[PDB]
């Protein structure tokens, strides 16, 4: 069975990056060759793994996270970062294993006029645990006086728009981004590479 | 899925009074501050005018001020722009958006745009 990487790099769709897609890849063989042969990437950071050791080494579980952020928020899907992306939309652990990739996306994601499709949240009442996803779209209270779920007066709709234009400057276009997560519990190790 | 869907635009003449309506579709559970932009072929969209989920604060673009009123509809996300004695520089797409406040593109909900031509003769 080869690992289905192919389908997170390559999907034609990403997530808004507050309702990060998960993948989870298990029991399969995995060619990493494929990624760090590649000249596509932007980004491509790696914590507690040298990258092109991958296709060496065997893990329990592999997660493929992705969604699409700013070019000037790619510096926050790190270990120990905060800002709206770390605090509030996706977080990585300090003892994070894995490895970041992005890629400037401003040919496909961009819009003339804008692509409003992609959000991220701006307010939440605490930051996110590492690998917490908030998909909820409660009237965020930012007072004294509950919302009732209406916005207005204190009480703010959490999610904003990105609204990727293809001329906007380089850190504010999209990039997609995928993160791996290398899982190793004390339990039997099926991601595999090749041999 | 949430969605915003506008109605009512088309040819008008020049100092007519025309109104514009915007429906909210999809589940939600909430009710959402809504707005109007509009965009010009070749410039950038700008903010038109706003109101609060409960219909009780307005906010309108300096230059449209005392010659438009945005109102909520009848169902919980609709919103209304009436727009009077139009000029032929009132031409434009007008996007419904919901979810946010001020005059930035960075509302959470946006439609796809209705159109509002607007003639005038000369003499
Ligand atoms: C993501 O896709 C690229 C491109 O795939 C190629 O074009 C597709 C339309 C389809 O026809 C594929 O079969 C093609 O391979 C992959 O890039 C290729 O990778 C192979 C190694 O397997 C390499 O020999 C080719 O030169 C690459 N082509 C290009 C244009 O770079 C890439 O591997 C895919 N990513 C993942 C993670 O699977």
């Amino acid at each position: 069975n080869l690992c289905p990487f192919g389908e997170v790099f390559n999907a034609t769709r990403f997530a808004s990056v507050y309702a990060w897609n998960r993948k989870r890849i298990s029991n399969c063989v995995a060619d990493y060759s494929v990624l760090y042969n590649s000249a596509s990437f932007s980004t491509f950071k790696c914590y507690g793994v040298s990258p092109t050791k991958l296709n060496d080494l065997c893990f329990t579980n592999v997660y493929a996270d992705s969604f699409v952020i700013r070019g000037d928020e790619v510096r926050q899907i790190a270990p120990g970062q905060t800002g709206k992306i770390a605090d509030y939309n996706y977080k990585l652990p300090d003892d994070f294993t894995g490895c970041v990739i992005a890629w400037n996306s401003n040919n496909l994601d961009s819009k003339v006029g804008g692509n409003y499709n992609y959000l991220y949240r701006l307010f939440r009442k605490s930051n996110l645990k590492p690998f917490e996803r908030d998909i909820s779209t409660e009237i965020y209270q930012a007072g004294s006086t509950p919302c009732n779920g209406v916005e207005g007066f204190n009480c703010y709709f959490p999610l904003q728009s990105y609204g990727f234009q293809p001329t906007y400057g380089v850190g504010y276009q999209p990039y997609r981004v995928v993160v791996l997560s290398f899982e190793l519990l004390h339990a039997p190790a099926t991601v595999c590479g090749p041999k | 899925q949430v969605q915003l869907q506008e109605s009512g635009g088309g040819l008008v003449q020049a100092g007519g009074s025309l109104r514009l309506s915007c429906a909210a579709s999809g589940r939600t559970s909430s009710v959402y501050n809504m707005a109007w932009f509009r965009q010009t072929p070749g410039k950038e969209r700008e903010f038109v005018a706003a109101i609060t989920g409960n219909g009780g604060t307005t906010l309108y673009a300096d230059s449209v001020k005392g010659r438009l009123t945005i109102s909520r509809g009848n169902a919980k996300n609709t919103v209304s722009l009436q727009m009077n004695v139009l000029k032929p520089d009132d031409t434009a797409v007008y996007y419904c958006a919901a979810g946010g406040w001020g005059k930035e593109r960075n509302y959470a909900y946006w439609g796809q745009g209705t159109q509002v031509t607007v003639s005038s003769h000369h003499h």
